């Protein structure tokens, strides 16, 4: 089992996804198509502001 | 380029933290197990394994 | 001064080279779903009107 972190703008939440591409999916962060497991994101504009 | 957060942004350009859990789900010698408590062997009989 | 609902205001787009990928900064973007075309795949196409 593998956990990744980090942190993003809320608008581009719904780009980690398999199948989408767009600014970050095509030159950050790219899933795979097959992907099985879970995501979790959350609001964090209280501490990062 | 930035990431710049302000508090004056609405919803969408707030920063969201997200995490990401993938797993490994195949034929495979076991790593990681659930809390769950064994018990012995039967053999030669119609059990449930 | 966007119009109420009853009087919904039509604008007809006509010939022009439209880049779905620059509307992201214009609002907080709630939310975003998309019918049948994909928002992915909206650059590749050509509409009649």
């Amino acid at each position: 089992v593998y956990a990744d972190s980090f942190v993003i703008r809320g608008n581009e939440v719904s780009q980690i996804a398999p199948g989408q591409t767009g600014n970050i999916a095509d030159y950050n962060y790219k899933l795979p198509d097959d992907f099985t497991g879970c995501v979790i994101a959350w609001n964090s504009n209280k501490l990062d502001s | 380029q930035s990431y710049g957060f302000r508090p004056t942004y609405g919803v969408g350009h707030q920063p969201y933290r997200v995490v990401v859990l993938s797993f490994e789900l195949l034929h495979a010698p076991a790593t990681v197990c659930g809390p769950k408590k064994s018990t012995n062997l039967v053999k030669n009989k119609c059990v449930n394994f | 001064r966007f119009a109420s609902v009853y009087a919904w205001n039509r604008k007809r787009i006509s010939n022009c080279v439209a880049d779905y990928s620059v509307l992201y900064n214009f609002a907080p973007f709630f939310a975003f779903k998309c019918y049948g075309v994909s928002p992915t795949k909206l650059n590749d196409l050509c509409f009649t009107n």
